[PDB]
Order: structure tokens, then sequence, then C-alpha cells
């Protein structure tokens, strides 16, 4: 009952509405947009669990 | 072509207040 609600279909189409609600007003990438889901929480430099 | 590109985002933005974004876009 999710999948209805999405408005996306595939990838790249999703990880642009990350970047429409983490940097709103900046008009996205495809190379911004990837970089940013990473540095979330997929990277060693910004995130750790301890 | 890429002014078009910001009527796609313009009307459809996330209401930013932030100058240095507006600055850079």
């Amino acid at each position: 009952e999710t999948l209805r609600v999405d408005p996306t279909n595939d990838r790249l189409s999703a990880l642009v509405e990350i970047y429409r609600m983490m940097r709103p007003g900046e008009p996205p990438t495809r190379e911004a947009a990837e970089s940013l889901f990473e540095n979330l929480f997929f990277s060693e430099d910004r995130y750790d669990l301890s | 072509a890429a002014a078009q590109v910001l009527s796609s985002v313009e009307s459809e933005i996330g209401r930013t207040t932030d100058p240095v974004r507006m600055y850079m876009r």
C-alpha cells in the first residue's frame, strides 16, 4: 500500500527525490544526487555507528 | 536550454530562503 503512494519508479528518479528534500531550491544533477545518498550513511568519514 | 530546466525547478521548488542557493542557481 506504500508503493501506490510512491511517485518514483526507478533508481535515478528516486535519488532526485532525496535531493529535493535535503537540499531544496538547488536543481539536482546525476552525479550530485548520487554522491549525496552515499555521503549520508555509507561513508566512513561522515557516518559512524561506534 | 539551461533556463527551461529552471522553470522545471522554480514552479516546483522546496521554497528555499538561503540567498547563497539563489545566487548559485
